[PDB]
């Protein structure tokens, strides 16, 4: 386990700048254990290393790389970077969900379908007259009951 | 064009998954993680990554 250091980049250059520091690492068998670059951070990547040096000395000669903040970042503040776990999971045909973000917000609705490769679910809501199937993000809603 | 793996979550720029096998490849996928080192990476373990190279967090 090294620690987990913030570096400054480039923004739209997250991914690009990762790819280069792992070239140099590979190329020079520096101790940097991994790299982390979200879709969600931008002008930031993490790398981690058993000590800050070792990034600083990585990051040299990289063109997008803009230095390493000296304040490392507790592994529990990178953790929701890295749940793999579609959010549909879990859910089959006829439970009960809520909706709690978005347009349909508060309603509830019955499973009809998921979608875990795309990590959506299509519902029915509880209280429509005309029952169409509706297509949300597995995000945007909570399992209230099993069927 | 590089692609994630839906199954393992490596990323290949090949038709099937040279780390699990699978064909279920996706152009759609979301937070790179590299993995350098297997047995000294907090991040491997947190995701269960054991092969070194580019993973993707979220595959859709
Ligand atoms: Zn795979």
């Amino acid at each position: 386990a090294g620690k987990i250091f913030a570096v400054r980049v480039t923004h739209g250059q997250e991914e690009t700048t990762a790819k280069l520091i792992y070239s140099k690492v590979r190329t020079y068998n520096l101790p940097i254990y991994a790299i982390l670059a979200p879709s969600r951070v931008k002008g930031y990547i993490f790398v981690e290393a058993p000590n800050k040096g070792v990034v600083d000395e990585a990051i040299r000669g990289i063109r997008h790389a803009r230095g390493v903040l000296p304040g490392e970042v507790p592994f529990k503040e990178i953790e929701h970077f890295l749940e793999e776990k579609p959010a549909v999971s879990g859910l089959e045909p006829g439970d009960l969900v809520e909706v709690i973000a978005g347009p349909f917000k508060g309603q509830k609705a019955k499973v009809v379908k998921i979608d875990e490769s795309k990590d959506e679910v299509v519902v029915q809501f509880i209280d429509a007259i005309v029952p169409i199937p509706v297509t949300i993000k597995g995000d945007y809603v909570r399992l209230i009951s099993k069927l | 064009s590089e692609k994630a793996c839906r199954h393992c979550h490596y990323i290949t720029s090949e038709d099937r998954c040279p780390v699990c096998g699978s064909r279920d490849l996706s152009e759609e996928w979301f937070d790179l993680v590299i993995i350098v080192d297997v047995e000294n990476s907090e991040i491997a373990k947190k995701i269960g990554a054991k092969v070194p190279g580019k993973y993707a967090i979220r595959v859709r």
